[PDB]
């Protein structure tokens, strides 16, 4: 059972090697042009709907009118699909928000974020497994006038840190869920000082990604830009990503939408002006699992 | 859309089946049939109000 | 194109006939052993789940264990089927009811009994449309030494009688649907004069069927019979009955299930005995349609 093969070289003859355990464990560590612009890897870069293979966006009664595609994203070039071996699952348009010559930051967190959408919300709370995948449609218009970049993260995992210094990992299920309201970034961290009747929530450093790295490397993530110069609205296509074929929907949450200013906006003269961000998003591929008595959450 | 070429904008078209309250704000418009027309891109926006009935017929 | 064929003869020749007008409706009207004991019209009797061809019965995590089925009927020989050309619903048992010496029957209807079971009274709600068959399964035990006989009858459009004699077809749909609750029959008629302030519900006669017609012939209806002596629960499969192929659930009742003592409790000697009746019903191919914001009743 000797395992003849070649050796690693230099660019100018092999090794041999035996398995002497049963288990694979025990093993040895087994080691494995043209245009330069192309990617290794693509997939990992954020493809199109366009990209990959795959305008009216329409899902159940709910449907996006799109010329807007080729700024559309597939993460990690890959497309929702059934736990393989419904009309709760549509879009859903939640509370606008306003952009302005100071905003630092949004995020939410999915499936969080819809957990009060109608059907979708209740056969959330109806069982103990759930999964799902998402487009996002993140919508924001203004004039030929107007200037600024917004930066669309989808962000995996998305942990973000606490407003304490004395003690860590210990923001509440309240405060880490937001729900549909939202979320919000700032530009300085500020440690709830308060001891004895602890804040127990989220401290976000914009630059920092809320989570101790920098936001300039926040690119790779599934991610799409709103240039106000050139685009009006951004489309992500999210996949079920987790360590785990089903999960909890209650007590995890799979993806992180971050919405951050790249660059600040911009009106004609106004010292002051606002533009409204909207986003409307729509489970996919949705199913669930072990259907039992409602949970009602202690969300407050 | 008769508005000038500088203007944009989005607007959300909407059909409720009937059985419920008449939708009063975008939030539950929202969850029925709906379209999303941008004012920018596209002048104009056609909405089907497909047939859904429990009769065969409605009266006049 | 005359039309030529056999007169209506007795038993020891024919007719001519010609359409003059192009809609049917003119027309004229076109007029069309061994063993007694057998039926012509077999499905308008009432047959068993074996009867037409069709113990653990289970839908989705839930299941009834029966050895009882002889004691099963589908309705006009007719199982549940999809609107042609889901686990919301399931088996939901009912909050159970007493029946004494003294009880003179109980009445509920579908969906209305069910308008609160858990995804299925959301779907019901959600939607415009909804359309459902039905498994009712009637539960009451005693012992060898009690005696009684339920009639258990499934009536399609259960129309039952008001309270007053001064006005008609006034029950409040308040009244009218009592949910999981039930709604119960009376020995005798007892008119609302509350001129003023009317109570403005039913008041169903036992005899009567509620509706005006008498009991002992409410058998020409989909129906089973409890004989404490024989079985302790029957089973009712019932089909989506209309004039339509799909309604509204909430503006109107399908099906309505009456419960009466044909023969009343008794128990070894006790003078005032009670055993307990379990409903349990679950919805069957059951469908939906017309999805929009969340119907919210006035039931008070
Ligand atoms: C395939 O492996 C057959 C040839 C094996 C060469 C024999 C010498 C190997 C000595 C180690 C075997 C014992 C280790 C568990
Ligand atoms: C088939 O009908 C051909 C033979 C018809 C016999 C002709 C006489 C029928 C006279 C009545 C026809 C006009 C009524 C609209």
């Amino acid at each position: 059972g000797a395992q003849v093969s070649s050796q690693k070289v230099g660019a100018h003859i092999n090794y041999t090697t035996i398995n002497y355990y049963r288990d694979s464990a025990s093993n040895a560590a087994s080691k494995q042009i043209k245009d330069v612009l192309i990617k290794t890897a693509p997939m990992l870069n954020s493809p199109n709907i366009e990209a990959c293979g795959y305008l009216q966006l329409t899902l159940g009664n709910s449907t996006i009118t799109t010329q807007e595609a080729a700024n559309s994203v597939v993460a990690y070039g890959r497309w929702p699909e059934y736990l393989r071996d419904v009309a709760a699952c549509r879009f859903y348009t939640l509370d606008t928000v306003s952009w302005t010559k100071e905003s630092r930051g949004w995020w939410w967190k999915l499936p969080d974020a819809l957990r009060d959408m109608g059907l979708f919300g209740q056969n959330m709370y109806y069982h103990y497994l759930g999964r799902s995948g998402y487009t996002v449609h993140v919508q924001c218009n203004a004039s030929k006038f107007h200037q600024g970049a917004l930066g669309v993260f989808a962000v995996p995992e998305m942990c973000l840190a606490g407003d304490s210094n004395t003690t860590t990992m210990h923001t509440s299920y309240q405060n880490a869920n937001p729900g549909e309201k939202g979320g919000t970034f700032t530009g300085t961290f500020t440690p709830d000082n308060n001891q004895t009747s602890p804040a127990r929530r989220f401290c976000p450093v914009d630059y920092l990604l809320g989570n101790g790295t920098l936001l300039g490397n926040a690119f790779v993530f599934p991610h799409q830009i709103i240039n106000l110069r050139t685009n009006n609205c951004a489309t992500l296509v999210l996949p079920y990503v987790n360590s785990l074929s089903i999960d909890s929907m209650v007590k995890h949450n799979n993806w992180g939408i971050a919405i951050l200013p790249l660059a600040p906006l911009n009106f004609a003269s106004e010292s002051s002006p606002e533009i409204p961000i909207t986003l409307t998003i729509a489970p996919m591929c949705c199913e669930f699992n072990g259907l039992r008595n409602i949970t009602l959450p202690r969300l407050q | 859309f008769c508005g000038s070429m500088m203007a944009t904008g989005k607007l959300l078209v909407s059909y409720a089946p009937p059985g419920a309250d008449p939708p009063k704000k975008r939030k539950e418009a929202m969850l029925g049939t709906h379209v999303i027309w941008d004012i920018g891109l596209q002048s104009s926006c056609t909405m089907v109000v497909p047939w859904i009935s429990n009769t065969t017929y409605r009266q006049t």
